[PDB]
């Protein structure tokens, strides 16, 4: 269509994307190294 | 809070090719794994929808 | 504490005719709905009454 103004996909090219670490989908709480102790 | 609206989620592909070595007993002297950790090359992005009136 | 002896309670009437926009995907460019806040027009007044000896 006849576009009245700027579009976003043309307007993200000069924007930064927020980036996480890497999820791990195995990682557990792991409550059994917290329970025992340690010598 | 998202800095310029977009949220990217970084993901851990295939997680049980990461090789590690362990002994039951009497340690002996072969070689070990040798492994990385791979990414996803699409992961999913998030960009904030409107709400307005 | 009611000043006076009077107490009235304004309502909202018709809270459904709020129009909102909410967008799911690759917003455009179409114009925004516009609305207002209605009252009732008759709305219940309270006046103290007397128990007395």
């Amino acid at each position: 269509n006849e576009s009245q103004a700027l579009g976003d996909l043309a307007a993200r090219q000069l924007a930064n994307a927020t980036k996480t670490v890497p999820q791990l989908s195995t990682i557990t709480p792991r409550f059994l190294l917290h329970l025992l102790s340690w010598v | 809070p998202v800095e310029a609206g977009i949220y990217r989620v970084n993901r851990v592909v295939n997680p049980d090719r990461v090789a590690i070595h362990s002994e039951a007993g009497a340690g002996t002297e072969e070689p070990l794994p040798e492994t990385y950790v791979d990414y996803e090359t699409h992961p999913r992005e998030y960009t904030l929808r409107s709400i307005s009136t």
